[PDB]
RNA sequence: UUUUA
């Protein structure tokens, strides 16, 4: 893979799925198909209509993430919501 | 013995086809393939809109298989 | 390649392509490939005023994946030979 | 930790499946294949927009739309 | 394959097929293939809660199938 | 193939409805497209306005049609 | 010059990626493959409505989520020269 | 993982 996931081992990453779901969790494992094991997962819930984040979260614990539905992966450290650059 | 046999046994018969996007077809099946691409002859389309239906007629109609949901042979 | 061959028999005849985005384009079929991409010439768009960006286009390429339908006038020879060919594929393949 | 080994360790135990759409399933993991199509038994299906739930005795779930598989089931 | 074992044991029995659109089909599972294309006999179609169609035989293209459930 | 359109001005319509007008420079077997000197043309009924956009690589699955101009 | 050949030549340079849902990612292209999977560095993520923005140190984008990419004309010129 | 999801 062009992404060396071992660099994120035991770091919190953000994952976005096709269809809009967004989670964060601590990377505990992965395979060559980009399935992941994340711990301490939180899902950022969205509004039913607008599909935009509401600010609320739900805790999901230890989760297997399917690599087929993953569309975005990014480390949390160094991220931040910013004003219009 | 395999699902496509239902379509095979419908060649030259009037079939009903349910498609994505709230569309239905009734027409004589002249050919199909493993994608469920098909050609229907003397075909009627019913487009449902939300409640209302629009009816259209085609002398000869190629249908791309990726829109197909269901095919029913005639009774 | 049953439907590839079918469409090659329609080259230089008039067809109408209905796209999944609900635009319909009538024109002369000039080309088709294994993916059922098509090229149309001397096109006319149905409800053309709804698609003003098409007004200066005379020739176009359509990706096979965005086609919902291709419809055309019927001919007896076309229909019986196409059914023949489908049955031939079934007996052989 | 290998993701599919965690899933295999969940066989016979509760598994909670979150689809890409507003739909979830929770039940006993019977088994799964190389595409992670999954067989669940004693299942509850959740529409997370309407809140309606349905029960199923045993079912094969298409893995195409699965986003998350959570061993231990749903709280 | 557990998916194949389950399917093999509901062949010839009544099953509920839910499509990704949420449209439901209840029928007798005749056979299937590697694409999850299905053939059903004695098929009832349901939209929301209401029965909208019946088919003596129906072919269902496998890409739309969300699940196959035993009844 | 699209080779007949290379180095010609084309309009590309995308699945999201965008209209791109540029010089087709290359394509591949997915109908991925590479366009140079591209503008995005935004329509409201028969009116439009253009945005300079530069070079695009359009992923083929998003291409509805390509028309010679 | 094929589209993916240009993409490979864009490594190390600024790029704009628009996703199928209209999100955009401005960053430097770190890597790509024949799926059009991408890795970017020093990223600005703009949400579809243009209303919320995020800074990411790096990110990975699966190729089948991409609508299009934009690159500088200067890049195409310099790559054609070499 | 783009033209048969």
């Amino acid at each position: 893979s062009i992404l060396d996931l071992s660099r994120y081992q035991d770091q919190r990453i953000q994952a976005t799925f096709t269809g809009g779901r967004q989670i964060t969790g601590i990377l505990k494992g992965f395979d060559q198909l980009m399935n992941l094991v994340l711990d301490d997962v939180e899902e950022q819930l969205r509004n039913p209509e607008d599909g935009k984040l509401t600010g609320a979260i739900r805790k999901l614990g230890l989760v297997v993430v399917r690599g087929t539905t993953l569309v975005l992966i990014a480390p949390m450290d160094g991220s931040e919501e910013i004003p219009n650059p | 013995a395999e699902p496509l046999d239902l379509v095979r046994l419908s060649l030259d018969e009037i079939v009903y086809v349910k498609l994505r996007g709230d569309r239905e077809l009734n027409g004589r099946l002249h050919a199909y393939d493993e994608h469920l691409n098909m050609v229907l002859g003397d075909a009627e389309e019913i487009v449902t809109i939300f409640l209302k239906t629009i009816r259209k007629h085609y002398e000869m109609l190629f249908v791309r298989g990726d829109s197909v949901i269901l095919i029913a042979p005639p009774r | 390649m049953l439907f590839y061959s079918f469409f090659k028999t329609l080259i230089d005849t008039e067809v109408t392509v209905e796209l999944k985005n609900d635009m319909s384009i009538r024109g002369i079929l000039k080309s088709v490939d294994q993916f059922l991409n098509v090229k149309l010439e001397n096109i006319s768009v149905v409800d053309a005023s709804k698609y003003p960006h098409m007004a200066a286009v005379k020739d176009l390429f359509i990706r096979g994946s965005v086609v919902r339908y291709v419809h055309m006038s019927s001919a007896y020879v076309d229909t019986i030979l196409l059914a023949d060919a489908c049955r031939r594929d079934l007996a052989n393949n | 930790i290998l993701p599919l080994e965690l899933i295999d360790k969940c066989i016979g135990s509760n598994l909670w499946v979150i689809m890409k759409s507003e739909r979830e399933f929770a039940g006993t993991l019977v088994g799964f294949d190389d595409y992670v199509n999954i067989v669940l038994k004693d299942v509850t299906e959740y529409d997370t927009v309407t809140g309606v739930t349905e029960k199923h005795s045993e079912m094969l779930l298409n893995g195409n739309g699965m986003c998350m598989l959570i061993p231990g089931g749903k709280p | 394959s557990s998916p194949n074992e389950f399917l093999n044991k509901v062949i010839g029995k009544k099953v509920l097929i839910r499509l990704s659109s949420g449209v439901d089909y209840k029928g007798i599972l005749s056979c299937l293939d590697g694409y999850m294309n299905l053939a059903l006999e004695r098929t009832e179609e349901y939209v929301n809660g209401k029965k909208t169609n019946v088919y003596g035989d129906a072919f269902i293209r496998g890409n739309n199938v969300l699940y196959v459930s035993a009844l | 193939s699209l080779v007949d359109y290379v180095d010609r001005k084309v309009i590309v319509v995308l699945r999201d409805g965008k209209k791109l007008i540029g010089i087709l420079r290359s394509f591949d077997q997915f109908a991925n497209l590479m366009l140079q000197y591209t503008i995005e043309r935004i329509y409201v009924d028969d009116m439009y306005g253009d945005i300079d956009r530069g070079v695009y690589i359009v992923r083929g699955e998003n291409v509805v049609l390509l028309g010679e101009l | 010059m094929l589209p993916l050949t240009l993409l490979n030549a864009t490594q190390g340079r600024p790029i704009l990626v628009e996703l199928k849902n209209g999100e955009t990612f401005n960053g430097h292209l770190e890597n790509c493959d024949n799926y059009m999977n991408l890795t970017l560095r020093e990223v600005i993520r703009t949400m579809p409505d243009g209303d919320k923005f995020f800074r990411l140190p790096e990110c990975y984008i699966r190729g089948n989520n991409i609508k299009y990419l934009r690159i500088q004309d200067e890049v195409l010129s310099q790559v054609a020269k070499q």
